[PDB]
RNA sequence: UAUCUGGUUGAUCCUGCCAGUAGUCAUAUGCUUGUCUCAAAGAUUAAGCCAUGCAUGUCUAAGUAUAAGCAAUUUAUACAGUGAAACUGCGAAUGGCUCAUUAAAUCAGUUAUCGUUUAUUUGAUAGUUCCUUUACUACAUGGAUAUCUGUGGUAAUUCUAGAG
RNA sequence: UUCAUAAUAACUUUUCGAAUCGCAUGGCCUUGUGCUGGCGAUGGUUCAUUCAAAUUUCUGCCCUAUCAACUUUCGAUGGUAGGAUAGUGGCCUACCAUGGUUUCAACGGGUAACGGGGAAUAAGGGUUCGAUUCCGGAGAGGGAGCCUGAGAAACGGCUACCACAUCCAAGGAAGGCAGCAGGCGCGCAAAUUACCCAAUCCUAAUUCAGGGAGGUAGUGACAAUAAAUAACGAUACAGGGCCCAUUCGGGUCUUGUAAUUGGAAUGAGUACAAUGUAAAUACCUUAACGAGGAACAACUGGAGGGCAAGUCUGGUGCCAGCAGCCG
């Protein structure tokens, strides 16, 4: 290819879009924005596919024209808008909030969020660095560039965007014993504790997670998103807060919880 | 370029062709169920074949194994609902020990035999193609619905057919009208 | 012994598109197919709603007759169903006209033919004839 | 889905292959062919040659309107409606097809860019353009230019020269 | 880290720092066209982020020694400086050093070789295939060269040569199907100049326009799934479990064979409709028709062995022919 490719076929797309391999030779391309495309969710897939509010392509197109979605506070008019990770989804019909938080088989869950705290959001700190006549800033997860942060906020950590002003409200700082969420690979969706973070001299840091069920995994820290302190989620976690019960506890909870 | 869907064969033709045995057998269990041709007899041991082959290899694995207790008793319990296997052997060691015919006897074909509506197995395979048992308010035109344990309670002849009570057809029609012109 | 009749499941409500999705589910004994329009009439004074701001489609009267499955939405008020229906769905209803659209290989030659004049064809139609003239 | 059988001899035990057997999202072909679902399909020889027709153009309330285009009616002294054409902007480097070249080449897995460019999307981002400031358009600086009006040329091509 | 960033001295044929559009046009009264004033749309420097793009580390490739040495004057391996690059880099130049690979198969030759995810096959180990639905790469007749842009060495963009060609008023002009159709040729070998933006998406100033991308149909025994071609009686010719066995024999109890014989059921087809679809086919449903030789008629191979089934009839007589092998 001799540039940009601006084409996703089908089955090229990811397994967590979790599409129908057949209804289509294409699918939605997520165009340009703040979340990587592997890891984003086309506002077209979210609304005709999560939510069933639409039918088509047609009628996302309709739906976000006439400004009632507002990803993270604002419009977002373009049906492939890269809604990611932590990102606030607003109806004003409605009146409904969502808050994209993976479920623990690791997929973008439909994620009912209350009103009021969808006034702020979550963010992990990517950077730090001093821009231009030395003015201090941090580059988060969402490519969001917040000018002036707290002088001791550091990379890996995590921040509280109040997401109408835009601005720093508070932060949690990265080290071991906390509570924290997980980003990528096996281990999407889960949440849990850090135990140990092994440094690993010369590249990628890895982490130990130890969740309240008491199983243990460990992790990239790449891949590591803090999430609040044990017993203190910063957020509103989704159904099942991210404890993976195994194949057989998952058939057991079917067969238990069952009512027709 | 669109995804394909995967089509995938379901019989094996034997090695031996010939054998004298086994075609007596499989004539055998032809005529007793009245299978049409003996690719029948083919599905049903391909079928049983690849039961047979995640039993075995389910059974090399250890005991009390996440792998084995898992899949095992999903086969143990699909099996029992298809209702091939018995309640009294769901163990599966009794699973290598099924017959072909065991799971030519769930057909619907034989458990409409069964029940006594169609008093021929012949008769069982022409009254399914006739479009007239519904199992469940749901007409089967197809010998092969393997009929379940749950739901076998539930086969009789279909309302829209003459048998479930509705128009004769077309044969009855035809010489009550005759008889009501002559 | 007729007696069509209708249900509707998995309603949701949609202000977004102000309106109100279902799948119709009718049972219909000794009977064919329930010929949409009588059943979006059914529909219409089933959710107190104008014939017209209801619409049907995808149906499926499934293996052996009797029930027959589609799906169905019912707009707010008729005006809401014009401006956010698909056009052949406002033909199918007579609520619309079909546009008078020449063939697609008609359509593709007039573009190359309009394609191969730069500018309006007002100035070069007499410069030919006068130029055919001599 | 751990299986073999016919053939060297008057007869036997072997080595051995030929043949048989069952496949084949491996094609071709022959003879037949009623139904539902599904579906490959000018790859093999010729990445050989192509008539013909299509396959990429695009306008929102929001860049430019004096079409001497349409509407002239309830909104109209610059302009507002709709809107050809053309200038401007953007894409045309995506998609689709083929496997000819290519044997550490491509590619796969795994790294690196503290070795670089990056329209777009998203988040931020600048007082100084004064230069001796006691004489400047900032209540808005200049000229062309297509579209169009008319004159042509060539047998013809998405050929365009002259004038306003 | 000579990084981020800051500071000093300077430098520039001095980049940017809004002379641009839409809607609403509020508030202050300094009551004038006065002062201010919201929501957007386009731009715009830099730094990030994203889509990426270039390079890049280790390991992995089929056959061949009837290919054992290969590379360097023309870059071959390295050094330094410069040029060019977006940037590292013999990438190129200048001057030096004479180096680099190789029996662990280098180099050369062959590939009817694009690589891979995968396919067939299947006790286990493997063998063969992978042009093609996804990811990469390369190419647009073979070659080179280049403008525009962020991105092309683009070819439904240009320039030239070679090959092949077209209209020609003989002066000139115009070419690129390995895109969708279709044609010639080739060969054993492969489809209709069809409908349409409904669905997946994509492009654009952006809902609306466009899209042979794509979907729908046409042909289609490539492959794959389910499965019709009859079913049941009442009669005549029969056979087995028989009450015993006076010969019997009722057939006492059943199972077949007969151009006898009856009543049912049903599609494969047609077809009101309606559903389906962008519109239509087609399927699912269903009116009204639609089975008696139910002519609505199932073929393809074989009948010595391997290998299931004839030492029946007629014909030919080591002919004709059959035979994968033995015959
Ligand atoms: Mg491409
Ligand atoms: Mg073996
Ligand atoms: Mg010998
Ligand atoms: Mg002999
Ligand atoms: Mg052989
Ligand atoms: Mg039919
Ligand atoms: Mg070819
Ligand atoms: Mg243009
Ligand atoms: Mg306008
Ligand atoms: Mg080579
Ligand atoms: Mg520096
Ligand atoms: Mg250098
Ligand atoms: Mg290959
Ligand atoms: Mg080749
Ligand atoms: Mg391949
Ligand atoms: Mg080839
Ligand atoms: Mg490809
Ligand atoms: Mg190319
Ligand atoms: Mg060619
Ligand atoms: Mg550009
Ligand atoms: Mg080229
Ligand atoms: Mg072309
Ligand atoms: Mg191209
Ligand atoms: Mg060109
Ligand atoms: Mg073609
Ligand atoms: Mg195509
Ligand atoms: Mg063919
Ligand atoms: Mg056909
Ligand atoms: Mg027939
Ligand atoms: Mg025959
Ligand atoms: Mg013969
Ligand atoms: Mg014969
Ligand atoms: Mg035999």
């Amino acid at each position: 290819a001799r540039g940009p490719k601006k084409h996703l076929k089908r089955l090229a797309a990811p397994h967590h879009w979790m599409l129908d391999k057949l209804s289509g030779c294409y699918a939605p391309r997520p165009s340009a924005g703040p979340h990587k495309l592997r890891e984003s969710l086309p506002l077209i897939v979210f609304l005709r596919n999560r939510l069933k509010y639409a039918l088509n392509g047609r009628e996302v197109k309709a739906i976000l024209m006439q400004r009632h979605v507002k990803v993270d506070g604002k419009v977002r008019t373009d049906t492939t808008f890269p809604a990611g990770f932590m990102d606030v989804i607003t109806l004003e019909a409605t009146n409904e909030n969502f808050r994209l938080v993976y479920d623990v088989k690791g997929r973008f869950a439909v994620h009912r969020i209350t009103d009021e705290e969808a006034s702020y959001k979550l963010a992990k700190v990517k950077k730090v660095q001093l821009g231009k006549k030395g003015i201090p800033y941090v580059v988060t997860h969402d490519g969001r560039t917040i000018r002036y942060p707290d002088p001791n906020i550091k990379v890996n950590d995590t921040v509280k965007v109040d997401l109408a002003t835009g601005t720093i409200t508070d932060f949690i700082k990265f080290d071991t014993g906390k509570l924290v969420y997980v980003t990528g690979g096996r281990n999407l969706g889960r949440v849990g504790t850090i135990v140990h973070r092994e440094r690993h001299e010369g590249g990628f840091d890895l982490v130990h997670i130890k969740d309240s069920l008491e199983n243990t995994f460990v992790t990239r820290l790449n891949n590591v998103f803090v999430i609040g302190e044990p017993g203190r989620p910063w957020i509103s976690l989704p159904k099942g807060k991210g404890i993976k019960l195994t194949i057989s506890e998952e058939r057991d909870r079917r067969r238990a919880q069952h009512g027709l | 370029p669109r995804a394909p869907r995967t089509y995938s064969k379901t019989y094996s033709t034997p090695k031996r062709p010939y054998e004298s045995a086994r075609l007596d057998a499989e004539l055998k269990l032809a005529g007793e169920y009245g299978l049409k041709n003996k690719r029948e007899i083919y599905r049903i041991s391909f079928q049983l074949s690849k039961i047979r082959r995640a039993a075995r290899d389910l059974l090399t694995r250890d005991e009390k194994d996440p792998k084995r207790l898992f899949e095992g008793n999903a086969l143990i319990r699909r099996l029992v609902r298809i209702g091939v296997l018995s309640e009294d052997k769901k163990k599966l060691d009794y699973v290598l020990a099924l017959k072909v015919e065991d799971f030519l006897e769930r057909r619907l074909q034989t458990q409409v035999y069964k029940l006594g509506l169609a008093k021929s197995v012949h008769h069982a395979r022409v009254l399914i193609s006739q479009r007239h048992i519904a199992v469940g308010k749901q007409i089967v035109n197809i010998p092969s619905f393997m009929v379940r344990l749950e739901s076998e309670k539930h086969i009789d002849f279909a309302r829209t057919s003459p048998f479930g009570g509705a128009r004769p057809g077309r044969v009855a029609r035809k010489r009550a009208a005759a008889a009501g012109g002559e | 012994s007729d007696a069509i009749t209708i249900r509707t499941r998995k309603v949701i409500s949609n202000p977004l598109l102000a309106r109100k999705q279902f799948v119709v589910d009718v049972l219909h004994p000794n009977r064919a197919n329930v010929s949409k329009d009588e059943l979006r009439e059914k529909l219409a004074e089933a959710y107190k709603a104008e014939k017209d701001a209801v619409s049907v489609f995808g149906f499926r009267t499934q293996y052996g007759g009797g029930k027959s499955t589609g799906f169905g939405l019912v707009y707010n008020s008729v005006a809401d169903a014009k401006k956010f229906e698909p056009a052949y769905r406002l033909v199918r209803y007579g609520l619309a006209e079909k546009v008078e659209k020449a063939s697609r290989q008609q359509r593709k030659q007039r573009k190359n033919r309009g394609k191969k004049i730069f500018g309006t064809g007002k100035s070069i139609a007499k410069k030919a004839a006068r130029r055919n003239a001599d």
